[PDB]
């Protein structure tokens, strides 16, 4: 229940930038758990509060 | 006379022309440049502009 | 954990006769006539459950 400390060993994140038009396929697909994200420079959250 | 109205100081003829260009100005085929947009994700199946 | 089938979706039997070629806006695509109902669905997105 505790909140973990160490680093944790996260599942790998694939970024799928998303334009105005693409050819989606899914040939050779991952099957593991996987995030995936829309955006490129997702580390936003830069101001620290002491 | 002619000081009862400065034309906005412009020339008669550039006036008869100025109205003229409101007419170009106004017209929708010159009306090119687009407002607002639509994220949806469908396939483009019958690629029409329109 | 085996996820459960949700309460929608219609059991088929995969056979290779279930999907074809055909024409579909300008392209061969590898349809799936879907034996309840006979519809040709030339799309991998918009098919029944």
């Amino acid at each position: 229940d505790d909140v973990g400390i160490m680093q944790q060993k996260k599942p790998p994140t694939v970024v799928q930038s998303r334009t105005d038009v693409f050819n989606e396929q899914f040939a050779n697909e991952a099957l593991h758990p996987t995030t995936k994200v829309i955006f490129n420079g997702l580390d936003v959250n830069t101001e620290v509060q002491p | 006379e002619a000081f009862r109205w400065s034309r906005y100081f412009l020339d008669e003829l550039q006036l008869r022309r100025l109205s003229v260009g409101l007419r170009l100005i106004t017209n929708p085929r010159i009306a090119r440049r687009f407002n607002g947009v639509r994220i949806m994700y469908l396939t483009d199946d019958d690629p029409d502009p329109d | 954990f085996v996820p459960d089938v949700p309460e929608g979706y219609v059991a088929v039997q995969y056979a290779h006769r279930l999907f074809s070629s055909s024409l579909a806006n300008k392209r061969n695509r590898v349809t799936y006539t879907h034996p309840p109902t006979g519809m040709a669905y030339p799309s991998p997105t918009g098919r029944p459950h």
